[PDB]
Formats: structure tokens, C-alpha cells, sequence
């Protein structure tokens, strides 16, 4: 679970697979007015 | 929010879009102020 | 470098309540787990709980769970093991342990301590 | 193997409309 | 003594020459070669 | 002498006693060391112990686990285990224990020693090419290993099961076309198979919809008995440039070895994964932090 701050500005969100899980990146948490995405989580799936 | 899987196929009328094995599930929930990601079997309940 | 000592044991009646005192020295990193274990004469030894210092959680072995108690003080360092309503079959030498690691108490107590490094003297106790 | 909650203890689901020809609408946000 | 006048433009051509010169030496220290590591110590500390 | 001296040098090269007036630029001095700084993980140890408890699975369902930003001890690790195997690509098998990374992944399974020639690439077999492959890229290490009798947890599987096709059927029904694993990656026919191979030989098979392009999926499961003792395999993968924390082993937090007070001299520093050397100096923040 992770908690999402509520406010209506312009978001980015991004997924990827690697060896080491699955890679959740936003915008939030580091660049709320910019768009870049930084990793805030990896989640232990290892099934591609 | 999103379902993803390694394995797809129908449900039981044969329409497309069953995922079989652990999937991986991301949900927003409470009006867009958590974000809530399981990875796990979805076995579809009967009923209308 | 590292010194366990047991204290605190005597005999009390069937059904009381006793309370011993291991202290640690020894540990530059504070990443490490403190286990019990108790020692009947003529048999093999047996783990009874284990307590994970940086995270503070405990765990304890099937036989003696809720019956026994175990902490830490936050400025000694030193475990503890609360015996309550004690009984004939708890007569043995109780013992100390710890490791240099903080992950293998779990399958140390379970495993009669064969993953721990550091032992303690121990402390007869016997239950009249 | 956590433990998400209860489990749902409703009859029936509800009943879902599909009618993709009222969300056919073409609102372009390329990458830029 | 603007870009438009064209003997500027040879004084600036020598001086960027001696420049590039220098650039590619600092720069080949960065280049691994096919090696596991362009740092002697990384190496040194990694095999036997 | 020719190390001798700086005219030493300059007549060793030359070749001759008599250098001309040869006024070179000569070898450099080079600042030494006045201290060493590092800075890591504190209060939190990488965590095997889900390692110890529990029947390990086959090969071609290993369990994985991810260690970032903590501290490990791979020695304590190793120690529990009777270790028959233990070979390292692009790293050193000392150096593994004792280096700093930035993710460290631990794969284990149960496999019996007999078939120690499928594990590597080289002698592809039925596991390197079916079961479990590692990366080429990254440095890796692989370990076989036994438990022992003291060691009660492990609770001992029924048999050694291990795939020997994993094959898909195109609508053709006439060819089949191999599905070779792709490294640090499961098997694409784990989903039917199931954990123990009741039977050496059996058969499975599975009808794929047309959305993963139709076709059928057969795979079988080969069976080697058990062992007295349980033996099991170990593969380990170290990353470098992922994480902005770093996997490091445990030090003596005792030391004089930080950079507020080494400000301005030349010192060794291991901040994290990264090392070197270098002087510091109080600045103004520029990157993102
Ligand atoms: C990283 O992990 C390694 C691997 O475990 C670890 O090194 C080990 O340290 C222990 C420390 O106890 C060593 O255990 C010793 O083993 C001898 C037998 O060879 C025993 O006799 C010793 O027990 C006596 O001494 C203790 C005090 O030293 C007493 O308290 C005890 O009751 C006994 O009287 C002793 O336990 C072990 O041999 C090494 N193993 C190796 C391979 O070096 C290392 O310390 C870890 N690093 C960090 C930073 O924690």
C-alpha cells in the first residue's frame, strides 16, 4: 500500500520487469511539478 | 488500475481476458488516495 | 571478545514464577539475535525462544510458548527469561546463546542451536 | 501467504454496460 | 571580431585543436578496452 | 640502478652514460592516503533466513530472493551448509564475500550433485537449457552445497524432479519448436508442471489461447532419487550501478572513518558500492539529491 497525497496536477507512472522484479516508477515523491520518474518500488514477481 | 500476467485465456462464455496463474493487480482505492498492489490468484465467483 | 553470563537461578515450588538475566558484552554492531536454550542431564540439548535486537521481535518454541516471557533491557542489553507456573519436567541447566548473524536464531531453536557461535556457562535450575 | 481480508460475501455482482461507442472519443496527447 | 570575420574563426579552429588534444587523453582513461572495469583497483579488488 | 634516481631514469632510457642535456619531465609525485572514509547500511543485515526453513524447491521452481540495503555475511551463511561446489564468473570466490554491490540475488533449489556438469552454460544438457540459466553479463557465482544432519528445518523432499522438454506445438501439429530459458528467468512450461514429478517420464500438456498464439504447450518431468542428505544449489548475481544504497558486509562501528572530519586531504573513501580516492570539500548541492 502506498499513499497517494490528493491534488489535481499532471502525472506519470511507469512499470518494468527486470531479474530483479517488477520496477514502479512515478513522478510523485521527487518531481511532483516536473514529470520524471524516479522507482519508488520493486514488488518480488519473477514469472516474465 | 492494471492486471498483468503471463498467461491469458477465456472465462467460462468464452469471452477473452482471464488471467490463470498469480497476477499481479494494481488498484487505486479511497477516492485516489492509496495505491494497492497484490499479486495473486483470481478465481471468478458465480452468481448474476 | 564476546561474554555471555547466566544469573538469577534457584529452585522454586512447582507453579511459581522465576526470572533470570543473561548478560551480553562483547557486540561492536547491534545487527544480532540472543537466543535460550535448556540442557536436561544425560539428554541433548533443546532451544526455548530467541529475541532479534534490532527489530525487537521475539519469537518462542512450541513447548514452553506463552508459559515463558522473554525481553531486553534498552540500556543493558541484557535477555531475560520469565518462567511462569513452572513444573517438574522444567528441571535442567538453562543456557544462553547468541550468533554473529540476526537471522538464524529461527532455525536455531529448532535446530537445538546449531547455527550459534556464542554460548554461555548456564544456570541449573531444579523444581521441587 | 497474507491474509487480504474477508471474503465477499454478496450473491450476485452487479451488472456492467458495455458500450465502447460512447467512449470512442479522440483526444490526441502524443509524446512530446 | 565576430564569427563573420574568418581569420577570428582560425585564431578560435587552433585553440579548439589544442583543446581536442588534450580532451582525448582525459577522455581514453574512462575506456574499459573490453576489460571487467576501466579502474586498476576495481580489478585488482574483484580477481585473483 | 635505474630506479635509482631521476638521472637514473633519464640514462636507463637513452640507452647510454652520457644523456645529452636531456631535460625531461620525469615520474610525478603522488599523494599518499591520510585516512580512509566509508559510509553504508547501518542496523539492517540481508536476511537468509527464509533460506533455512521450509522444502526447498526443484530447479526449474528455484526461489529467488533480492537483497538491497542491507548488510550481509555470505561466510556465516556458507558455513551451515557442506559446501561441495563453490565456482565464480567475473568475480573472485573470496572476493564475493567481501565486496560491495548494489543488489544482490540468491536463487536456491534442490539439486542432486550427480548432474554438478548441467549447471554450467558450457554441456548445455537438459537444466542449462530447459531448467535454469544464469546471466552472461553480470559477475556470478554457484555453489552446491549439502545439509546437514544437525540442521532439522530443511525438511527433505520425496524425489529429485527436473524438466526434460519444454517444447511448444504449432497448429501445423507437425512442428515443434523448442523453448530454450532465458537467463535469470523461469521455464515457460512451469505453469503445468507441477512441483514433484510423480513419475519419471509423465507427460503434460496444455491448450494455449489464440491470444498467446494458439498451439499447445507439452512439457516432462525426469525424477533422480534421493540422497541420505539433502543437496541443494546456490547461484548468486551481483548488480552495480542500480541502487543509490549498496549491499556491503558488516564492519566494527568503532572507526574515525567520516568525512566531516577528513575534510580537505586526500583520502580512500568506499561510500558506498563505489570507491576510490579523493578530497572532499563542503559544497553547495547541485545534482538531485
Ligand atoms: C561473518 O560470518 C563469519 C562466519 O561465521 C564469522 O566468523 C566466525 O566467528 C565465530 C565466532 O564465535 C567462530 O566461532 C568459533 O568457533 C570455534 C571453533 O573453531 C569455537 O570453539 C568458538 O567458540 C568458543 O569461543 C567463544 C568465544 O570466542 C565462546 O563464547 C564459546 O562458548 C566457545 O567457548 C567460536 O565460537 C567461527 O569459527 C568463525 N568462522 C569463520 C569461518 O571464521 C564472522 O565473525 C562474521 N562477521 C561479522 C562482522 O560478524
Amino acid at each position: 500500500t502506498y499513499n497517494i497525497t490528493e491534488d489535481e496536477i499532471l502525472e506519470w507512472f511507469g512499470i518494468t520487469q527486470t531479474a530483479q522484479g517488477v520496477h514502479l516508477f512515478s513522478s510523485r515523491y521527487v518531481d511532483l511539478y516536473g514529470g520524471n520518474m524516479f522507482q519508488f518500488a520493486t514488488l518480488p514477481v519473477y514469472d516474465t | 488500475a492494471f492486471m498483468l500476467g503471463s498467461s491469458v485465456g477465456n472465462f467460462s462464455d468464452g469471452k477473452m481476458g482471464r488471467f490463470f496463474n498469480h497476477t499481479l493487480v494494481l488498484l487505486p482505492d479511497g477516492c485516489g488516495t492509496l495505491l494497492r498492489a497484490f499479486y495473486c490468484i483470481l478465481e471468478p465467483r458465480s452468481g448474476n | 571478545q564476546v561474554q555471555l553470563q547466566e544469573s538469577g537461578g534457584g529452585s522454586v515450588q512447582a507453579g511459581g514464577s522465576l526470572k533470570l538475566s543473561c548478560s551480553v558484552s562483547g557486540y561492536t554492531y547491534s545487527t544480532y539475535c540472543i537466543a535460550w536454550f535448556r540442557q536436561v542431564p544425560g539428554k541433548e540439548r533443546e532451544g526455548l525462544a530467541f529475541i532479534k535486537n534490532p527489530e525487537g521481535n521475539t519469537d518462542y518454541a512450541d513447548s514452553v510458548q506463552g508459559r515463558f516471557f522473554i525481553s531486553q533491557d534498552t540500556v543493558d542489553n541484557t535477555v531475560y527469561l520469565s518462567m511462569n507456573s513452572l513444573k517438574p519436567e522444567d528441571t535442567a541447566t538453562y543456557y544462553c546463546a547468541g550468533a554473529v548473524s540476526n537471522w538464524v536464531c529461527g532455525m536455531s531453536i529448532k535446530s537445538q542451536g546449531y547455527g550459534m557461535d556464542y554460548w554461555g556457562k548456564g544456570t541449573q535450575v531444579t523444581v521441587s | 501467504y497474507v491474509d487480504v481480508g474477508p471474503d465477499s460475501v454478496k450473491s450476485a455482482c452487479i451488472e456492467v454496460d458495455i458500450q465502447q461507442t460512447f467512449f470512442d472519443k479522440t483526444w490526441p496527447r502524443p509524446i512530446d | 571580431f565576430t564569427t563573420t570575420n574568418e581569420a577570428f574563426q582560425k585564431v578560435q579552429d587552433a585553440v579548439n585543436n589544442n583543446a581536442q588534444a588534450l580532451s582525448k587523453l582525459a577522455s581514453e582513461l574512462s575506456n574499459t578496452f573490453g576489460a571487467i572495469s576501466a579502474s586498476i583497483g576495481d580489478i585488482i579488488q574483484r580477481l585473483d | 640502478d635505474c630506479g635509482f634516481n631521476d638521472l637514473s631514469q633519464l640514462h636507463c632510457s637513452y640507452e647510454s652514460f652520457d644523456v645529452e642535456s636531456g631535460v625531461y619531465s620525469v615520474s610525478s609525485f603522488e599523494a599518499k592516503p591520510s585516512g580512509s572514509v566509508v559510509e553504508q547500511a547501518e542496523g539492517v543485515e540481508c536476511d537468509f533466513s527464509p533460506l533455512l526453513s521450509g522444502t526447498p524447491p526443484q530447479v526449474y521452481n528455484f526461489k529467488r530472493l533480492v537483497f538491497t540495503n542491507c548488510n550481509y555475511n555470505l561466510t556465516k551463511l556458507l558455513s551451515l551448509f557442506s559446501v561441495n561446489d563453490f565456482t565464480c564468473s567475473q568475480i573472485s570466490p573470496a572476493a564475493i564475500a567481501s565486496n560491495c554491490y548494489s543488489s544482490l540475488i540468491l536463487d536456491y533449489f534442490s539439486y542432486p550433485l550427480s548432474m554438478k556438469s548441467d549447471l554450467s552454460v558450457s554441456s548445455a544438457g537438459p537444466i542449462s537449457q530447459f531448467n535454469y540459466k544464469q546471466s552472461f553479463s553480470n559477475p556470478t557465482c554457484l555453489i552446491l552445497a549439502t545439509v546437514p544432519h544437525n540442521l532439522t528445518t530443511i525438511t527433505k523432499p520425496l524425489k529429485y524432479s527436473y524438466i526434460n522438454k519444454c517444447s511448444r506445438l504449432l497448429s501445423d501439429d507437425r512442428t515443434e519448436v523448442p523453448q530454450l530459458v532465458n537467463a535469470n528467468q523461469y521455464s515457460p512450461c512451469v505453469s503445468i508442471v507441477p512441483s514433484t514429478v510423480w513419475e519419471d517420464g509423465d507427460y503434460y500438456r496444455k491448450q494455449l489461447s489464440p491470444l498467446e498464439g494458439g498451439g499447445w504447450l507439452v512439457a516432462s518431468g525426469s525424477t533422480v532419487a534421493m540422497t541420505e542428505q539433502l543437496q541443494m544449489g546456490f547461484g548468486i548475481t551481483v548488480q552495480y550501478g542500480t541502487d543509490t544504497n549498496s549491499v556491503c558486509p558488516k564492519l566494527e562501528f568503532a572507526n574515525d572513518t567520516k568525512i566531516a572530519s577528513q575534510l580537505g586531504n586526500c583520502v580512500e573513501y568506499s561510500l558506498y558500492g563505489v570507491s576510490g580516492r579523493g578530497v572532499f570539500q563542503n559544497c553547495t548541492a547541485v545534482g538531485v539529491r
